[PDB]
């Protein structure tokens, strides 16, 4: 990709693509895909202690942003470009689990209902870490509550997986730039 | 419904018919007599410093161009264009010296004059009087130490004097410190309530903290987190309540300089604050640096609210009588370090941004109380708001408004709602006058 | 439009103008005059039967706590705090001692009493009057063999009398049998319908069984399968119809104790009916024992359906003029083996379900009669009720009420029609009565 | 709102209140007043050529059944059960001797009458008088050289008074052309637009073409494409705007036969027309043969779009205020060949069909200033429709009806709007006649 | 999973985790991928009888269950938990079928349409029964009627799988747990 | 599947179903979902110009049709079934592209966000042409715009792929039959 050409294209987009496009290593595609299949049937079930223990890195950034919303051919405008929903490292994500798990979270009684389908996965190594693993999926995530509340939501994952305690991959970083400016879902209180 | 008759707040805002959440003429008679008629949010400087820097914002539920002129001035304009309406600016924020029309190419100068036609010449010849033709203009755009506000009404009293007795709790944090910033973009978020569900709650609600946010009071570690659960009630004087003529007011804890923030920024935030309350209390005195440190949940009536020390900013912004778009950023003080600046913007957002958890404590509880106002046997059921009555004062020595000398009460409440019940039976700002001109006393019977 | 003189329903319920299926601001009317004057049905017995058990449960709009009581009694209170009118209790069922709000912890009692504020002494000291700020309770809870019904309005009949001549038909099944259980929890599904469509082909239509259903007739193989595709008419004298002073009727389809069910149910259903009909014969007589195993078709008037029999019971809950949440039971004889009375649980879901195949067959036809209210042409157009008009009775010898001696015409329609007007166009119960006075009479002419 | 008094509508059209977009009480009153009154595009011939052939189309928001009758007419009835009100037609196009209900199997014939009863001898006996059950048929349905157009009011005037001076700008490609063809079926999607946005862009919106389309100019290149982002205004003389008393009206522009095609079919279709033309010359006469070859812009007033040569045929469908259902067909002349009508009527979708790229250039203009018609400081503004104005004639000998003898102008607003206001304030076709007494004098004033 | 500790997590959903953690065997998983592929298939094109025949063994127990809210806490309510939107033996399955099939089944003129989306695939072989596969997946199912309906159904698959007649694997169990309490969907008239 | 019996399938649906029951080559099924994760991928990054050039055929027909509703015993009424949406030669993909990167496209500003998740992928080599590869997949197409607009698209995809310069996999065919019949998306502007 030319993004001098190619005209719509970031060079962050770019810089990915180039990533998976390279070199393609099919087992690895599986490694991957049982890997996110695994994360998401623990958090869909909220099992989000088992996720903590068994899918989460202890030097972890876990990031969603919201990005302002920009003209195309916008050159002098400086400032923040975007927002973080969630930019969390392990603390921060047990106090989030913490606060899932407490009995007084109100909110979470009638028990809520979630379901996960992962898509689109694609896995490179990375090329100085030959221990750092890209993993890039999609997700919908369907959450249900209070018989007719039901919140839809839609997203690309750029992740960073390391092999950790008793040789398991866990994530070491989570990418998300949300594609929706103004959530209709009430709020996005949930791990993408 | 007949608004110059019909008693839907209580003598002294002491009950507040249901329906007012969910009354959908309500909501657009709303329209007309609070939001085109009081101070609404726009932005801040920091969002816009720069000449042909602009945001857009929403004033109830039109939407508005905010922009930096060459002059160091902010002028405001309706994001339609004057030919046939289309809206103009499609963006969040930027820099340009004007706006073009995407559907026949009117072009409008940063300070809202029709600058070109295409093909005028050609076509309407010397006819079109473009001096007649610029964007509608927002008739009041005033400033208090960076934060932009607008109001369609040209009757409306200064920003300062509308602020009224709340000014005073503000300027230590706004003014004294060495400024705020705003820290964008906002977070924005669509929740199922009525703007004044979240407003009332800001303003005054303090009693609502440890039960609805026990689960994040416990998991968080922050300050307040005694209060878990109703755990613990605050000591005695551990804070107070106020409230205003023209409605805004606001809960004061003392002391509570980090706010919502969890155990991670506490350390840092408590020595920050202490150590600029030390220099303050040689300029300001000892009372109102305490109050630079003291956590205030505040609303500027009508939808705008804030945690000072926690860094809250918000804006409830109406779409409809059971739905909001709420508005998140953060605010810092200028003088932090970078580096703190940053953490505790990401802090807010963590706690009361999109995803923040304590946020999602109260959206139910919203979210609810507002759907059940249209709810057929709730529409005349009576909210209340009695908590602290008969022990509000006002004109005391040192804390100014009507003020309750306790952490926990409704006071805030009666105030706001006082002053929306003369807005919403009133044709002009001549008529809330008349009727705010025993405001006080009325808050204070008993 | 003006309620009092508009005639929505033509004189001896014989038609209807379209618009009452469309028409958002008689919905808005119906709350008030049908929902919050009559009986509406809420939970059973056997679904709270300790003490502190609860469910929730819709009355028109508004939600209630429907609870048991230490003493046996049954109570309902609207489910919204006295406080700031947050919904109280979010689950459907449960049990408990009382409920308390998410908001700022005010707890109330089953019995609807404010039993307990956070921090009462420190906040209010002996200020807050406890005694009145209670739920706010449903006036009228009564039984009718283990059904409860609630209504708003304390100048209703009671329950028995409003049933009316219906009564006598649901006794068979509903005492004589030992009686029913109600099995939960229900389905519930919305549908883009107005509540009328569903309750008027519940309470009289059997015209449209043979051609909606042919599909599920020939597929499911049950009892009443020839009527498929309009194949047969029903034999002479297969049936009768009623209506009712309050507007509750039923369709009696003679010997349909099997329903709707499939053939892997009809043979142990036939035999159980027939073998409690002949023990009854002798307690009750042989019409009455007859009509315990004979299918009804039945509407509560306003809005809660039932198939005897079959074991169908269903409550239209109103949303909007074409929004419709509805719930679904089965319903089985107590002394029922426990293993049938799951099988015909399964049953009653599995044809008239949130996946029932048979009720898919009627989704069409009552979300395109209703929302055919609303289109210009159709609003003042009629509806048509008319078959079996002047051939129907009162005060027949054997059958009480307004009753055609035929399976299939549209008597109940015209009762069902004839209550409705009287309420839509009564201030309250007085007037309803008034207009009522010569119910059967005018229902009988030609 | 009063619509007698209510100026929604400036004299001579010259601008219009951006409410009429947004308002849904004034939406309601339209359905009465704009679509219950006025002629409204059904179908045409090529789509219902045999007898028994029937579409379905909306009139409206009510819908139609459009059918050929036995004797070679149209009839046209509204898609509703006489019974209880159900949708008789739930597709878009078949052949069928009649319609069968799914609710209770009432027959009805092609011809709209009640044909057949299940069991109406056992049932009603001799006593429903079927003769009265018909379908409500739509009082006016005639055609224009094949396009078949419905009115609910007999008291319309013809179709072909009603297209008034237009007509004879159609006539050459509708008539002299041999004749056109509609291809279906059309494309069919929702846009969140007032029905009126669409209808006054086509009407006469020559001034968007170079900004709004500038993307699909360039991209495409198509015979238009100099215009792309304003590079070139056309020439001097390049076409004219028109309007009529009824409101119909078009833009011409001179000799753009090949329209908003790509440059794969502008060689081809400008050999087509070029040689049509040149046959009409001794027919019809140089000007009126050049016509034929020019592109129009056009709307049938009020709610059918046109782009003739382009072959683009439009209903804008209404839903409410700020919804619109956009069907799209193709039109081609009936002697081009076979390929040439395939290839033209993709071309047609791909240019502004469902995934049309230049269809797609409109849509925010459309539905940002049909949205902004709600918003509470642009309700009471003004939409501009002065281009022009004071340049208009009307009486010319070469071109019918209030002209403007520019290619770019407004004059299709005015006539248009000034139609609608006469319609809006008016009870019955009466008082618009007299409201439009000098409806030519006030277009062409100053 | 200690669900003592993970406090949202039933008995139920930790016994599930469990099955598909302990052994992966890739072959198996896109085995399971193909039968739920294909299945997908025939019931998106209205092949309703070659489903029956290909796809649905002769025991099969086809459950959508639809559960009552309750509080987290709930510990002395003991009546029925849930419904049964569907639990079909084979020959009520058949019922359905014929229904569809049915020229007099007004509800399916003009024809449906339907489009499945099948993720997050889990396959394992039972402990005890070595001829018995779980499977498990989540399915989005569009379904779209009459110009302007369209509702997406959205739910996680526990099913057992088993050889059958000529040695075709066949489903013997579906159980569904549907997210949502209240339907929006104007019916569940869908095989999920 | 035999049509006379499953009464509601069509003699094309029928077609295709037989061309991947026949023979399964679980490598050439992983090659395609390769292909596809990668082409959209491209267009959800908006590289529609490298989209173009690594993943178009010059041959290519890019269809998507809308059909018109019909009773399902129509037997008489002949006309026109079904209208184009796309019906697009390398060319008119080429306008459109252009159109998408013009910038004085206003509609593109603030730039769009999409999110494809492709599911269902089946894939078997033609029985003629032992170079065509017939690939069958499903999209959920996510499109997000100016704040608060969210549209979502679902559709299968009948494609035929081919080796194309460089020994590239490229579309030649990808056939849609648009499963909604009025569109509630406001255009169907998206490259499905
Ligand atoms: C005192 C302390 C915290 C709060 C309030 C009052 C009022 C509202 C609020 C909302 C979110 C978080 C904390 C608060
Ligand atoms: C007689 C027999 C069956 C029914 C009715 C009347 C009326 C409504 C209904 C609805 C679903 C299933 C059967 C019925
Ligand atoms: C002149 C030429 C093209 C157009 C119009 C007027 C008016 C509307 C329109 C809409 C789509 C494409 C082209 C046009
Ligand atoms: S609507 Fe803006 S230039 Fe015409
Ligand atoms: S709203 Fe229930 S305790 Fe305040
Ligand atoms: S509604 Fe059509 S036959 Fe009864
Ligand atoms: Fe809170
Ligand atoms: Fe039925
Ligand atoms: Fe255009």
């Amino acid at each position: 990709i030319n993004i001098q050409e190619d005209k719509l294209v970031s060079a962050h987009d770019a810089e990915e693509i180039l990533r998976f496009f390279n070199c393609h290593d099919s087992a690895l595609q599986q490694e991957a895909t049982t890997l996110l299949t695994q994360e998401a049937h623990l958090l869909d079930i909220q099992a989000y202690r088992a996720w903590l223990e068994h899918c989460v890195g202890s030097e972890v950034q876990y990031q969603v942003i919201s990005r302002e919303l920009r003209a195309a051919s916008e050159r002098r405008y400086k400032l923040n470009e975007a927002m973080n929903v969630y930019n969390e490292n392990f603390q921060q994500l047990k106090v989030r689990v913490e606060h899932q798990l407490d009995p007084q979270n109100w909110g979470n009684s009638p028990k809520l209902r979630f379901t996960r389908f992962i898509t689109n996965v694609q896995a490179a190594m990375d090329v100085n870490d030959k221990e750092l693993l890209h993993i890039r999926s999609n997700v919908i995530l369907h959450r249900a509550r209070r018989g007719n509340q039901v919140d839809v939501f839609y997203a690309a994952r750029e992740d960073k997986w390391k092999r950790g305690e008793g040789g398991v991959r866990k994530l070491v970083q989570r990418f998300v730039d949300y594609p929706e400016r103004i959530l209709q879902t009430h709020n996005l209180m949930v791990f993408l | 419904m007949n608004y110059n008759n019909k008693i839907l707040v209580s003598e002294s805002g002491l009950s507040q018919k249901h329906l007012i959440h969910g009354d959908e003429e309500l909501f657009q008679h709303e329209l007309k007599t609070i939001f085109a008629r009081n101070w609404l949010f726009l932005t801040h400087d920091s969002l816009i410093p720069a000449p042909g820097d602009y945001v857009t914002a929403k004033m109830g539920i039109d939407e508005v161009i905010v922009s930096r002129q060459n002059d160091g001035s902010i002028r405001a304009f309706l994001n339609v264009c004057r030919h046939r309406g289309k809206t103009l600016v499609s963006v969040e924020a930027g820099n340009a010296k004007g706006f073009v029309c995407s559907y026949h190419g009117w072009g409008f100068g940063s300070n809202g004059e029709l600058q070109s036609v295409p093909f005028e010449k050609d076509l309407y010849g010397e006819s079109l009087n473009k001096k007649c033709l610029g964007l509608k203009e927002v008739a009041r755009v005033e400033s208090f130490h960076g934060f932009i506000y607008g109001c369609f009404d040209q009757e409306a009293p200064p920003l300062m004097d509308y602020l009224g007795d709340a000014a005073w709790y503000l300027e230590p944090m706004f003014k004294h410190s060495g400024g705020l910033e705003l820290v964008g973009p906002p977070g924005k978020v669509v929740i199922k309530a009525n703007w004044k569900a979240p407003a009332e709650n800001f303003v005054g609600d303090a009693y609502h903290v440890g039960w609805t946010h026990a689960s994040s009071l416990r998991s968080g570690e922050s300050i307040f987190s005694s209060l878990a659960g109703n755990a613990a009630l605050p000591p005695e004087g551990a804070g107070l309540q106020m409230t205003s003529k023209y409605g805004s007011g606001m809960g004061v804890l003392w002391d509570g300089y980090s706010g919502v923030h969890s155990a991670d920024l506490v350390p840092e935030l408590m020595a920050f604050g202490g150590a600029k309350q030390e220099r303050l209390n040689k300029e300001i005195g000892d009372v109102r640096a305490r109050i630079y440190r003291s956590h205030l949940n505040c609303t500027v009536f009508p939808n705008n609210s804030m945690l000072t020390c926690s860094g809250v900013f918000k804006v409830w912004n109406p779409i409809d009588a059971n739905t909001t778009e709420v508005w998140t950023y953060a605010i810092v003080e200028k003088d932090m370090p970078e580096d703190l600046k940053r953490r505790l913007a990401d802090s807010v957002q963590r706690t009361v941004g999109p995803a923040g958890f304590w946020e999602s404590d109260d959206n139910d509880n919203m979210e609810t109380a507002s759907q059940n106002g249209k709810k057929y046997q709730s529409r005349d059921s009576d909210l209340l708001s009695n908590l602290g009555f008969g022990e509000d004062v006002y004109g005391d020595a040192v804390y100014p408004g009507v003020v309750g000398k306790s952490a926990i009460g409704e006071t805030s409440y009666r105030g706001f709602y006082r002053a929306y019940q003369a807005h919403v039976s009133s044709s002009n700002w001549a008529e809330f006058e008349h009727a705010s001109s025993t405001w006080h006393t009325e808050l204070t019977k008993t």
